[PDB]
């Protein structure tokens, strides 16, 4: 279990633009620059298995809540 | 390449060191901000002077023969006069860097430090030997120097007529190289595929997840979603360095204070560079986002990952920094910017 403050510095990492939610290209970009090569299909799924509220984005507390 | 423009030469860098530092923000592919260096240290950390660490705390001194060491007569130092509750104070700090591997040395300049200081304005009027300068501290000291078949010169000095000369002295190194300021690195915004490596050795013992899966699980894929997330979580956590952030880092007896594992990396492939150009280290110690005293400062010296070089504002080191987000470049503040709104972001919080 890490900090509060430590779970949000990674979430800006995901969070690469302005907003603080995960969008699909925002997870498709972390996922290819970490090694992973993923079909749009596949980064829907990433953002649908963690997406709680359905709103095809990641926010702040699924992000946290994901453990 | 050489200084390339005028952040290059206002940055108080020395050219064969910001070189290789160039060089390593693209070996790194790191985008590497540090603060300015006082320049009246350049030259100094050019020509082979060693470079401080958190464990000195005397303030430096900005004029007289002595600018850019760590005098150890505290009224040498930017402190000329003070009040005798901060030149006590300032005594203590010296005791403890010479209580700690630090050394006292006799300040002899070199003779081009001679030209420097006398081409800069803070010395004059010597035969050689008796010079002269309109500092403050000229009215309470008097100051001399002599050569040796070394080329340099020895400062000396006495409390005003009240003789017979000393060889002044200087903090330094326990190796007795004399000590000038460090290259404080403002902070590292280090490409996120520069963490690929560390999310598998976490998480896959350093297999790409497709190969992970193929070695331990014979033939919706629930379970390769969740290994996903997995070095996906990993990543940015070794990105922004959670773990390592935690405690302190040593370089032999010296602290290092807070720094990742990608900071130091970048610390030590730094450093190496300024050996080959003939220097002794110039980065002590961590990044000023986990400084636990954050100064603020107009301006900060900017190295993409690119060997672009600029100067920039707080504002433009704002949009700066989200530029350099959207190309998926990692960065974390310091942790008391939010409270003193000095936030560089624009986001939750
Ligand atoms: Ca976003
Ligand atoms: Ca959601
Ligand atoms: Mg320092
Ligand atoms: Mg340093």
């Amino acid at each position: 279990t890490d900090s509060e403050e430590e779970i949000r510095e990674a979430f800006r990492v995901f969070d690469k633009d302005g907003n603080g939610y995960i969008s699909a290209a925002e997870l498709r970009h972390v996922m290819t620059n970490l090694g992973e090569k993923l079909t749009d299909e596949e980064v829907d799924e990433m953002i649908r298995e963690a997406d709680i509220d359905g709103d095809g984005q990641v926010n702040y507390e699924e992000f946290v809540q994901m453990m | 390449a050489g200084y390339a423009n005028a952040a290059d030469r206002e940055s108080g860098i020395p050219a064969a060191v910001l070189d290789g530092i160039k060089a390593v923000a693209k070996e790194k592919n790191a985008t590497l901000m540090f603060r300015l260096v006082n320049p009246h240290s350049t030259s100094l950390i050019a020509e082979g002077v060693a470079t401080k660490g958190l464990g000195v705390h005397a303030k430096s001194s900005d004029w007289g023969l002595q600018a850019g060491y760590i005098p150890v007569n505290p009224n040498l130092s930017k402190l000329f006069g003070r009040a005798p509750e901060v030149i006590a104070r300032a005594d203590n700090d010296v005791n403890s860097s010479l209580a700690h591997g630090h050394t006292a040395v006799d300040l002899t300049l070199s003779k081009e430090r001679l030209d420097y200081l006398r081409q800069a304005g803070l010395v004059t009027g010597m035969a050689d030997g008796v010079v002269a300068s309109n500092h403050a501290g000229y009215e309470q000291f008097e100051f001399r120097v002599k050569e040796t078949s070394d080329g340099r010169y020895a400062v000396q000095y006495r409390r005003k007529g009240g003789d017979d000369f000393e060889a002044v002295k200087v903090i330094g190194n326990a190796a007795g190289i004399p000590l000038t300021a460090d290259i404080d690195m403002f902070a590292i915004m280090p490409h996120l595929s520069n963490f690929r490596d560390s999310a598998r050795s976490s998480v896959t013992s350093g297999d790409s997840v497709t190969d992970y899966l193929a070695r331990t699980r014979r033939a919706l894929d629930r379970e390769r979603i969740d290994l996903l997330w997995k070095i996906a979580r990993a990543g940015a956590r070794s990105a922004v360095g959670t773990e390592a952030r935690r405690q302190f880092r040593y370089d032999g007896d010296m602290n290092i204070g807070v720094i990742t594992d990608f900071e130091l990396e970048v610390r030590n492939a730094l450093n190496r560079r300024a050996h080959a150009v003939g220097a002794q280290d110039v980065v002590q110690h961590g990044t000023e986002q986990n400084n636990p005293f954050p100064e603020a400062d107009e301006k900060i010296f900017v190295v993409s990952a690119t060997g672009e070089s600029q100067m920039l504002t707080r504002g433009q080191l704002k949009e700066y920094i989200g530029q350099q987000r959207g190309e998926g470049y990692v960065f974390y503040e310091n942790r008391a910017y939010g409270v003193a709104g000095k936030s560089l972001f624009d986001d939750g919080l």
